[PDB]
């Protein structure tokens, strides 16, 4: 709770407040975002689940987020990011994007996940890059690690992608407290790193719904590239040991595509449809090499031409 | 070194299990 009607009436209020601010601004009139900020209920603990968190369950709530950020200051935006991180596991979008809680998502559920990802992660990237200081990024990570089961978040594409954004920004911000925060994150992941890879039945289900024969796992390798990057030799050792089977599953998949390419390219007669198939195979074969190499290169390793070796 | 670390990681990765 809730309830459903109350949250929908709250979104309508947010829409009304934003439209008044937008109208005032356009006409070059003085804007006051107090009524709008109060309509959000960020500083509200009167319910089991925070009303703003509940607003994010609805696509209409998600779509107005960039417009809300146009009328907020630095601290207000940070309060929003902190409420999101603090209650990540109680966000229905995380429950929908997790292969554990939602093993069979509907196409509608997948569209909601994708809408949320391109809107909410764009907002977070824009705020953290320009501009947020060390203490604030460290604070968001600690909020995420202390108020959530981190391994459950890594089973969700949004959860994993939110963690990658935070690690990658922290890695850029220092040219020693991060070293302690990173190890707290590593602690919560150790012996569960393989669980970031969804089971085959989940991937087969996502593929049927989108009519595709290849799963995009670039985000999984980007998370791993980031984690290995900020880790010491002992962390990299654990990562390699835990994801070893996934590295060899990706290589087998790429080598299967490499052989399909060679067998079809030798065919004397070639139509535009065989041309399309070969380009599709070449594209997917090269994508697997690139995704795995984003991770391996970080540890000075490279997959070429048929094996893994030290990067020159 | 970065070389010795990379070699340790390669050797670990190349183990069957
Ligand atoms: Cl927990
Ligand atoms: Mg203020």
């Amino acid at each position: 709770s809730g309830g459903k009607k109350f949250i929908l009436e709250l979104i309508e209020t947010v829409y009304e407040e934003i439209l008044d601010l937008e109208a005032n601004l356009r006409n070059g009139q003085q804007t006051d975002s107090t009524a709008m900020w109060e309509a959000l209920h960020i500083d509200d603990s009167s319910y089991d689940v925070n009303p703003f968190i509940s607003m994010l369950s609805f696509d209409k709530g998600i779509k107005i987020m960039p417009r809300i950020f146009n009328f907020l200051d630095k601290q207000q935006k940070l309060k929003i990011l902190q409420k999101i991180f603090n209650e990540l596991s109680h966000l229905q979008i995380i429950i929908l994007s997790s292969y554990k809680t939602t093993p069979k998502p509907t196409l509608t559920q997948l569209k909601k996940v994708d809408l949320f990802q391109m809107i909410i992660l764009k907002i977070i990237v824009s705020f953290l890059s320009n501009n947020s200081n060390f203490i604030e990024i460290m604070g968001l990570l600690l909020q995420l690690i202390r108020n959530n089961n981190v391994s459950f978040l890594t089973t969700s594409k949004i959860g994993l992608n939110l963690i990658t954004i935070l690690i990658s920004r922290a890695a850029l911000i220092k040219q020693s407290t991060w070293n302690e925060i990173y190890d707290k994150l590593f602690t919560s992941l150790e012996s569960k790193i393989q669980l970031i890879f969804p089971p085959r039945e989940y991937n087969d289900h996502i593929m049927r719904l989108q009519n595709d024969k290849f799963m995009d796992e670039a985000y999984i390798w980007a998370f791993l590239a980031s984690l290995a990057a900020s880790g010491k030799l002992n962390h990299q050792r654990i990562i390699i040991d835990e994801v070893r089977d996934e590295i060899f599953a990706t290589i087998n998949e790429a080598e299967t595509l490499q052989k399909k390419e060679k067998e079809l390219s030798v065919l004397p007669q070639r139509s535009q449809e065989l041309d399309t198939e070969l380009k599709s195979i070449i594209y997917n074969k090269e994508k697997l090499y690139q995704d795995l190499n984003l991770f391996l290169n970080v540890m000075g390793l490279v997959y070429r031409d048929g094996e893994i070796s030290e990067l020159k | 070194t970065a070389h010795s670390n990379s070699q340790a990681l390669l050797d670990l990765l190349k183990k069957p299990t």
